[PDB]
RNA sequence: AGGGGCUCUCGCUUCUGGCGCCAAGCGCCCGGCCGCGCGCCGGCCGGGCGCGACCCGCUCCGGGGACAGUGCCAGGUGGG
């Protein structure tokens, strides 16, 4: 609809029940929400990987 | 420390802005509102279209002055009339006078008004 | 002992592409205005330029024990006030009503003030001690006032603060004061602070105006200047020897 | 328009505020959506960089 | 005396002290704005000679021209 | 082999079309409550400061610069 229009419907038709929903495809959610995952485990690992890596002078 | 700027931008510091206490007022008295009812209404439409519109839609048809609304319309014939109006489309003349037609409410009959009136 | 384990320091870094900036102080790199900038650049300035010794003489202020010494010394003999003086004048009607008459009584020592009055005192040699103060913001209407009260002999001091002699002499500012005679049991307290007012003015005052001023560089150009005569020096105190 | 040499719209993070800020970078040959780039003294000599 | 000794330093107009603070006067005049209002008079002897009271109802206003 | 003087080091972001502000923590204080009721003293509700986020400093930072430029005069050129 046109955006006044959107002004009077209501919050269900306006948006859907999924975070980032009504502004993001359900696809790109799935896919950000595996990138943050997989971006934290790739910064965990890399730290751990020094804290190994500690045992030189 | 410990009074730090973090911006880097100057702002103008407000400052008390004081009201008005005047010595003496600049006009002596209030203005006489010159627009009141008896000004607002000069005098009814008598043509056979104002006929019509008083025996068909409950209404009746003055010509007013060019400054006032349909509020102000309203409220003067309310008041001089003792009367009630459920609205007021108004238009301007040609000639450049506003002619106001206003339906009254249902209860009353603009035909016994008419005949208080005298235009019947 | 009884700490709660949900509690957790969580830092944050703050280095370049991490976690935003600290609302940390900012004041060196502020857009000033226009008046702010031109006070700051003029003080900047007049450190920068070579300021002739006439000038210097102003920047040369009093030591600050001895300064306090002398403002007690001219609360002493500050002038009088409106409403004091009126009083004065009404005692003074009341008494010759009643009765002795006109009766000078001693018409008590007082400071003088203002740069007209101080330069005839000056010229006609009427002054003990003459108090100019350091921040004439037009500095050309004393400019020559040193040089004077050198010429006629009577000592002058430079006081840091031109608004602390109108504070003096009940105004807002005040450029000049002059010591005329004064009562005896602080004749004394004159009697030092006199020698010691001369001995730091008046007599050395050859060098005093021959004596320039300014002409310091910045920090940032002192700093890279330093850097470089270092970086000499420390290889060249190798060759030799 | 006018111009024909293709603008890259690049989005960086501001430093001191919580914002995105984006530039009008000439496009480099060889750059494409979803790219990272990088720019300071300590950026990598890859194309596209500043 | 104090204001024929400040005509006289007014006519010493290339001395070092003269030319030191007409340069550093100028310097500040440019960075102020065309027409401006001084609060007190520059040269309080010119004025008043030219016709200046340190009265209220006396303003000084310093005006900036393009010269040539 | 403990180190200081001597430099690069007082630097923490590069496999990914993610997120990031409005401070956690520590230390020191101030108030009320019951209250051990013996005081750094028990706990319950609050509030502040500092470090976190080093300290000073005189030009915001960088590039030029007594040139350029501008004013006035002088010479050339000037069917625009
Ligand atoms: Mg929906
Ligand atoms: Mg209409
Ligand atoms: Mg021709
Ligand atoms: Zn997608």
């Amino acid at each position: 609809v046109r955006p006044k229009v959107l002004m009077r419907l209501s919050k269900t038709k306006k948006h859907v029940s999924r975070a980032y929903g009504g502004s993001m495809c359900a696809k790109c959610v799935r896919d950000r929400i595996k990138r943050a995952f997989l971006i934290e485990e790739q910064k965990i690992v890399v730290k751990v990987l020094k804290a190994q890596a500690q045992s030189q002078k | 420390k410990k009074k730090i700027r973090t911006s880097p931008t100057f702002r103008r510091p407000k400052t008390l802005r004081l009201r008005r206490q005047p010595k003496y007022p600049r006009k002596s008295a209030p203005r006489r509102n010159k627009l009141d009812h008896y000004a607002i209404i000069k005098f009814p439409l008598t043509t056979e279209s104002a006929m019509k519109k008083i025996e068909d839609n409950n209404t009746l048809v003055f010509i007013v002055d060019v400054k006032a609304n349909k509020h102000q319309i309203k409220q003067a014939v309310k008041k001089l009339y003792d009367i009630d109006v459920a609205k007021v489309n108004t238009l301007i003349r040609p000639d450049g006078e506003k002619k106001a037609y206003v339906r009254l409410a249902p209860d009353y009959d603009a035909l016994d008004v008419a005949n208080k009136i005298g235009i019947i | 002992k009884v700490v709660n384990p949900l509690f957790e320091k969580r830092p944050k870094n703050f280095g370049i592409g991490q976690d935003i900036q600290p609302k940390r102080d900012l004041t060196r790199f502020v857009k000033w205005p226009r008046y702010i900038r031109l006070q700051r650049q003029r003080a900047i300035l007049y450190k920068r330029l070579k300021v002739p010794p006439a000038i210097n003489q102003f920047t040369q202020a009093l030591d600050r024990q001895t300064a306090t010494q002398l403002l007690k010394l001219a609360h002493k003999y500050r002038p009088e006030t409106k409403q004091e003086k009126k009083q004065r004048l009404l005692a003074r009607a009341e008494k010759k009503a009643a009765g002795k008459g006109d009766v000078p009584t001693k018409r008590p020592p007082v400071l003088r003030a203002g740069v007209n009055t101080v330069t005839t005192l000056v010229e006609n040699k009427k002054a003990q001690l003459v108090v100019i103060a350091h921040d004439v913001d037009p500095i050309e209407l004393v400019v020559f006032l040193p040089a004077l009260c050198r010429k006629m002999g009577v000592p002058y001091c430079i006081i840091k603060g031109k608004a602390r002699l109108g504070r003096l002499v009940h105004r807002k500012t005040c450029t000049t004061v002059a010591f005329t005679q004064v009562n005896s049991e602080d004749k004394g307290a004159l009697a030092k602070l006199v020698e010691a007012i001369r001995t730091n003015y008046n007599d050395r005052y050859d060098e005093i105006r021959r004596h320039w001023g300014g002409n310091v560089l910045g920090p940032k150009s002192v700093a890279r200047i330093a850097k470089l005569e270092k970086a000499k020096a420390k290889e060249l105190a190798t060759k030799l020897g | 328009p006018g111009r024909g040499a293709p603008l890259a719209k690049v989005v960086f993070r501001d430093p001191y505020r919580f914002k995105k800020r984006t530039e009008l970078f000439i496009a480099a040959e060889g750059i494409h959506t979803g790219q990272f780039v990088y720019c300071g003294k300590k950026a990598q000599l890859n194309i596209g960089n500043v | 005396g104090a204001y024929k000794y400040i005509q006289e330093l007014w006519r010493k107009k290339q001395s070092d002290v003269m030319r030191f603070l007409l340069r550093v006067r100028c310097w500040q005049y440019r960075q102020l704005s065309a027409l401006h209002r001084a609060p007190r008079p520059t040269r309080p002897d010119k004025a008043r000679r030219l016709g200046y009271k340190a009265k209220q109802g006396y303003v000084i206003y310093r005006i900036r021209v393009r010269r040539g």
